């Protein structure tokens, strides 16, 4: 596969070389000359090598099988599709010129049949994901336009040059003697006229004189009337699909402001709303962006998400020392993730505890709201769980937790924890012992058991 | 019968049907009568060019064109005789009138008859028979504009092709943008040459200041110049090759250039619509692909996990598609009942509860049922909830589950013909199990409030054979 | 009101005359002349009479009263709105000529203040429904374009004329003697140039010569770059919002055909479906497909609509002898109208009777499909009920019905009828008596009436 | 406080107690600092003109322009010294750095420092300060293109104006179309004249064949011609006035004409998007209103019914718009809980069913309550259906109807603070009443199973005191 790709990737530049050379030789030359007659042999040899090497590889049909390798079918597939056309357009132009000198011009225009290969690279690249969809239309349009311009210029100069009485043509009336100048000076005027006409800026010089050029111009000026109108639809269809984010953001901000103004919220509660909204809309690069539409998946698939993101961390925790791991398979599967902005309060003092949280990233501070002072006695790092004792004993929360960075927290409802403990009561003694015996800092067991041992 | 055959744009074959009427009448939707109007539409393309070409280029009216203008007119004369043997479809009553006396009075009271007889009279041929062989006067020749009445047939044909669905919509609405512009160019060129021909001074015109004697030359030499000028002025390229010198033609040039804004500003308004409206479904599906693929890379999840997520989404679009293929909503009940009886009657009878049931209730049990469609692996009935209805399986499998916070497979697979949730509804107990789908299937919902009175409304009640069948099934 | 509309619409005719005359007199003339110095005084007289008749006016507002008559109150508003500018453009130019000779030009351009009355007419008429929305944009755009063209032409000719040395100007370099020609021959060349430049067809004659005209043309060639791009967006908007119906028709037909093919229906069962589907699009305004546009309203509205439609018709019926107001009301405001295509069955032989029908319009023939014969023994017109004995006796329907015309009928199922009867049985006794009182005939149904009396 | 202050485009005032770190620093979201950047953006407007004007029209580099070019450069030299006292906002964390040794190291490691130092350096004055009088060499002058690096300031400014909701979107994205075109025109006009100046034969140039001595004349007379040619070649008007004669300028002309399709095809793609996306609401509303009118007029119904029919639908759009004003759905629980505390806590307590209820469970109950919106004269609970929900009346009013025959208002004056559907859900019996709204109102939905489990899970439950309140209410 690696060897194959390089070879065809090499056989697309030569197609561009042919697509430039053949019309120029058709129009501006009549007899072969060394500098432009040598590379033709090389490219013909390369294409002959390509033609002979086509039965050493097999076609692939998806419906018939995973892969197809055969001998007879390749012969029938190659013979009846494009064998004759590809074979005939390989004879050197020197060999067949002896039939007649007039054939040398028309023969070289048959080499444009090799332009189908560009038609393959723009069909195989369309159905892909590693390349954008915007860099696959502009290139096509540019190539089409440039090819049209080049072909029109060459044909018009041919019509001019084949005439007798070198005056009374589109070029003779402008320069007295045009057959006595360099071959690279007659090729700029033709392109000047072609791009002057195609963009509809008619200066006035270099215009048709006799009737044949009038007819050619009449036929050439209708194709552009459609080619130009085809290029504005493809630009509106691009501009519309590119300004969707900003309008959505403005609409959401305006709606939130209208809501807050209508219900007359206090000044210090609108800040949290306008902070979380901004954080969510600038966190679209990762995380809780697809999870708005990732909730439509079945439970079987979604249950496997937590295993590769939280199961390893869930093993080594303050609690859950030794378990059958059957409980964890559900506890991890029934967890939710949230984000918090820096310098935000999550827990206040004595407000009917309902949940306990697990810390994954960032930091947090445990602060006791004393009489007029706020100490920083305890600081917690990622890994620990806050609020366990207050929710397992129906007691009000102990301290207040304030974040100091961009955090990420896990949440569980106490009702579900009670339900799962009730479903499996035998394993609850391990949790109870783990809570009881691990109070290992100063004053801690006694402040926790001021009434626990009484009510144990 | 009637509206079924008028849908196609090229008629239908006819064989021994009841609207034969008199054996000398032809129907107006037959296939032989729809291959005769196309011939006239083709010949219309020649009779709009010739009139304008002969308006300006005098002394071209004598030659082969004089013979062709009669050979063509003969057919449009024959059509007027033919139009008295053609039926028409009435509007107050959708019956098609097929009486000669009724169709002979419909035509003589319409302006179309007088216009058709006016637009087929040879003016030049008859005039030279009685008067001098050559007609002139700088005005005699504007009667050639009568034959521009026959464009209604093309306008009518381009309305019978858009309604059909066998034909494209990007190919038919773009071939209607060539005829208009080509006719416009033709008209403008011929009018300008006519203005230039009839002027006192021959060296103060747009063509008389370049070619000394445009008269006494070939006709086609004068034709090419006046097509070239028009095609250059349209499309907004301008050389100084040919321009206006008089004051009779500056005004015409101004009015010609002012009307061309609204046509080149109208071609774009259609070629934009086509491209915009042809590229939506791929946009939506590619948006889904791009949204999903971004999650599976930054978090470095394995290949199988991404593959299953990508393979699962495809079925959802198929479910939406089959949900968007239902059209029998507001048709009269006499057709919905027939369709339902043809589609669903067989499987309702083979139900364990519905055995030995009276035939009277089954007739209106088959009606007012709406089919459903569900993707695989999705809940339909949960556990510990108020019963609301029950379902009947049609063409797919399903699984039964019963657990509090986990999953435990119980019983076995259920094929077509089975019920679901029947246990809880009869006893008015919260549902004792949980049922989940397995493959793309369709189900029939019934309800509870309806079924409460539906059974009680009937007079043929058995000795609680509902209970007997239920207990026979439950015992196993 | 009515008398005010006619006089108000009169002045909008003179504004066009003023807007045409004033630039022409500013640019192409120098001193007043008899033919055009007569109508001006008449126009000033009309506008002055308008000025004096502006204090006996009343205006409407959401907050203000519909008619306010306090004269002194109006003055404070009127004098502070346009009283200063409405007076300056009424003095005859001949009176103001003695102020300065050169001031005749700048004094004739102050009459364009009366052009505001067109700006207060194209917005007042915007909020109306009896006039189409297609013909309120094109007129405005056309007027704007014509005004721009006229003004540019007049200013360019003024610039050309005011200069000394008549040669070396855009007009003197093309015409040998441009100052010795009629006033209506110099006015065509200027407009020729203006329309040549506005549509971007640059021919090549009549181009600027010196620097002042170069600067003027530089400033005039940028306005059109926006005035032309503001005319394509409107046309695209108009085109995209005007071709919806036909795509709907095609999509619906495609969906119905695909569904019918997918379930492999018998060949004869698609014709009824297709006929019914197309009949709604034929009667798109008669209430079949319009029902949801009517079924989005509360109960009272759609209960009162049926009064104007079926109340009188339901009174004169076979049954319903003398029920005063209540049973008839409830029965009437519970029906469902349906349209049927011609030549279609509605009741078959022995097919589980469920409901009856009342015929409003059209005609139908009662048909008895016996063994091998089809009779036309009975024919029904507007008013009679079909399918009654088969629902009050639980007996299969005797005959069949086939229509001969586009008919509109009414429907009601048996369950609702029985529930209504059970709600009020006292009025119900009349109905069964009506049937027995009306089965007094000498024809064949007496044999089945005997059976009915056996089972009644 | 982190992202809230950065939202406005022109900063905000600073009062006190902010993260100032007062000694020797200024905050980058201040207001006085946000007016020192607009001044430099204005000065960029002048410095992107003289740089190109001095390339082509030589002999203009000596004069007042030389003095202004230094007076302006003084400020851009001061700015580099200023930018060591500014604070920046991090990315991994959302804290703003206010330490000098951290902001100093960030600047020197980027290309902005070196590019600014290179751009702000005068090179024309110094390199002839003592070497010679004036500079030449046909290449010395391409060095003036270094001062085009200052356009990133305008590029950044135009991004902060579209994210604000106090500014339009049809006026900010149309002033962005003048600048690009004017700069493009100026650049092309200067380059063409530069090409014309340095040529061997002066009679074979575009301007040399119209004016014999374009040199030795004023620079403005050579500026007007080259601006006129550029504006003519753009916009696609072409006279034969001035064209190309050489082979050095035919090529530049070709490329200039090829690069213009993509811009004249890009102005339309924006002016056709603004108009289209500004006119949808009126289209939908007009469709509805003219849908009403066509039906009522044809059926000959009086104006009396249509007066109410038209006005009824107006409230439907208001209800839909009020529904679309809800945005808080995925925010963490600690925010929704507090908002519900501020909005819904008082009315829950004052209910007969909920009186004396434990406060520890009210907090759990007063959360996760999502409200609804109903148009006037709608129905929410019908008669005789399975129980699912009961309701709470925040505002508006509802009425209870229970008479199928001759329906009327009895036992129905419910207002803010009452309840509906209580009896059916609490007695496990099908609903015995139907309730209808009166005006636009908002209500609360609770549920059946959740309220059943909530009381059961608790231990200190009010036993039959709920029953006491219920019997007190129900008795009368
Ligand atoms: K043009
Ligand atoms: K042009
Ligand atoms: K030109």
């Amino acid at each position: 596969d690696h060897k194959y790709r390089i070879w065809e990737a090499f056989l697309v530049v030569l197609v561009v070389y042919t697509a430039w050379v053949s019309p120029f030789e058709f129009g501006f030359l009549r007899k072969p000359r060394p500098p432009l007659s040598i590379t033709d042999n090389i490219v013909n040899a390369f294409f002959a090598i390509d033609i002979i090497m086509t039965f050493f590889v097999g076609y692939l049909d998806k419906s018939t099988y995973l892969i197809v390798d055969d001998r007879k079918q390749i012969a029938f597939k190659y013979l009846r599709s494009w064998f004759l056309l590809d074979l005939v357009s390989t004879i050197p132009s020197e060999a067949a010129m002896r039939i007649s000198s007039q054939s040398y011009g028309l023969f070289n225009m048959l080499r444009l049949w090799r332009l189908r290969r560009v038609g393959a690279l723009f069909a195989r690249l369309e159905k892909d994901r590693n390349f954008n969809y915007f860099w696959v239309r502009c290139a096509k349009l540019v190539c089409v336009t440039l090819f049209a311009v080049h072909c029109a210029a060459c044909f018009y100069y041919l019509i001019a040059a084949r005439n007798s009485n070198p005056a009374k043509t589109w070029i003779g009336a402008n320069v007295a003697n045009f057959l006595e100048e360099s071959l690279w000076m007659r090729y700029v005027t033709s392109m000047y006229w072609s791009i002057t006409t195609l963009t509809t800026v008619g200066y006035g010089d270099l215009h048709p004189v006799n009737t044949k050029e009038m007819i050619f111009d009449i036929f050439y000026m209708l194709f552009n009337l459609g080619l130009t109108a085809y290029l504005i639809g493809n630009m509106t269809n691009l501009v519309v699909h590119g300004t969707s984010r900003t309008r959505n953001f403005r609409d959401t901000i305006q709606a939130a402001s209208n809501f807050a103004h209508r219900n007359h919220l206090p000044p210090r509660l609108q800040d949290q709303m306008l902070a979380h909204l901004c954080l969510k809309y600038r966190t679209d690069s990762e995380g809780l962006q697809q999870q708005e539409t990732l909730d439509a998946l079945p439970k079987a698939i979604r249950s496997s998400i937590s295993h590769f993101l939280f199961y390893s961390l869930m093993d080594k925790v303050y609690l859950f020392r030794g378990v059958s791991n059957d409980l964890l398979f559900q506890l991890v599967s029934e967890m939710k993730a949230e984000y918090f902005p820096p310098k935000e309060d999550v827990i206040l003092q004595n407000e009917a505890p309902t949940d306990f949280y697990i810390l994954v990233n960032g930091t947090a501070d445990l602060v006791d709201v004393d009489t007029g002072t706020e100490s920083i006695v305890r600081e917690v790092k990622a890994g620990d769980i806050i609020g366990e004792i207050g929710v397992l004993c129906y007691r009000p929360q102990l301290f207040t937790v304030r974040t100091k960075r961009l955090c990420q927290l896990l949440r569980m409802n106490r009702t579900t924890f009670l339900n799962i403990i009730q479903a499996n009561v035998g394993d609850g003694t391990i949790i109870m012992n783990n809570l009881l015996q691990h109070l290992k800092e100063m004053n801690d067991p006694v402040m926790t058991n001021v009434l626990l041992e009484i009510e144990n | 019968s009637v509206s079924s055959s008028l849908l196609p744009a090229f008629g239908t074959f006819i064989e021994d049907d009841n609207p034969s009427s008199k054996p000398f009448i032809v129907l107006h939707f037959d296939r032989r009568y729809r291959l005769w109007e196309l011939f006239l539409v083709i010949l219309v393309g020649y009779s709009a060019w010739a009139s304008l070409f002969e308006l300006a280029f005098e002394k071209a009216a004598e030659g082969a064109l004089l013979t062709i203008d009669l050979v063509v007119d003969f057919f449009f004369a024959v059509d007027i005789i033919l139009t008295f043997f053609v039926s028409y479809l009435d509007n107050t009553t959708y019956l098609n009138v097929t009486d000669h006396k009724l169709i002979a009075k419909r035509y003589l009271k319409s302006v179309a008859f007088v216009m058709d007889v006016a637009s087929t009279l040879p003016i030049q041929f008859i005039y030279k028979t009685i008067t001098g062989d050559v007609g002139r006067g700088q005005a005699f020749g504007f009667l050639n504009l009568l034959r521009l009445w026959r464009l209604r047939r093309v306008a009518e044909l381009f309305k019978r092709l858009e309604k059909d669905a066998h034909f494209n919509y990007f190919v038919i609405r773009v071939i209607k943008l060539l005829c208009v512009t080509i006719f416009w160019i033709h008209l403008a060129g011929c009018i300008l040459y006519w203005i230039a021909y009839h002027y006192p001074r021959p060296t103060d015109t747009w063509i008389g200041s370049q070619v000394e004697d445009f008269k006494e030359r070939s006709v086609w030499l004068g034709y090419t110049y006046s097509m070239y000028w028009s095609i250059v002025t349209l499309t907004t390229v301008g050389y100084g090759d040919l321009h206006a010198v008089n004051s009779r033609e500056k005004t015409f040039n101004m009015f010609y250039m002012l009307f061309n804004i609204g046509l080149t500003s109208y071609i774009i308004g259609i070629m934009t619509n086509l491209v915009v409206h042809g590229a939506l479904r791929t946009f939506a599906m590619r948006s889904a692909i791009n949204d999903i693929l971004r999650y599976t890379s930054k978090n470095r999840l394995p290949d199988t996990m991404r593959e299953q997520m990508l393979a699962h989404m495809q079925l959802k679009f198929k479910t939406a598609e089959l949900r968007q293929e239902e059209v029998l909503q507001d048709l009269p009940k006499a057709i919905r009942s027939s369709i339902n009886q043809h589609l669903f009657r067989s499987i309702i009878e083979e139900a364990y509860l519905f055995k030995g049931f009276p035939e009277g209730l089954l007739v209106q049990l088959v009606s007012q049922i709406q089919a459903e469609y569900f993707p695989p692996k999705m809940e339909i009935i949960l556990q510990n909830e108020i019963p609301t209805d029950f379902y009947v399986i049609v063409s797919g499998g399903v699984d039964i589950i019963a657990s509090k916070g986990v999953s435990e497979q119980v019983l076995a697979k259920l094929g077509p013909g089975s019920m679901a949730g029947e246990i809880g509804v009869v006893f008015n107990i919260p549902q004792p199990f949980t049922v989940r789908t397995r493959r793309l299937s369709q189900v029939i919902r019934i309800g509870h409030h309806k079924f409460k009175e539906m059974v009680q409304s009937d007079n043929d009640v058995d000795a609680k054979m509902i209970i007997a069948n239920f207990m026979t099934y439950l015992k196993g």
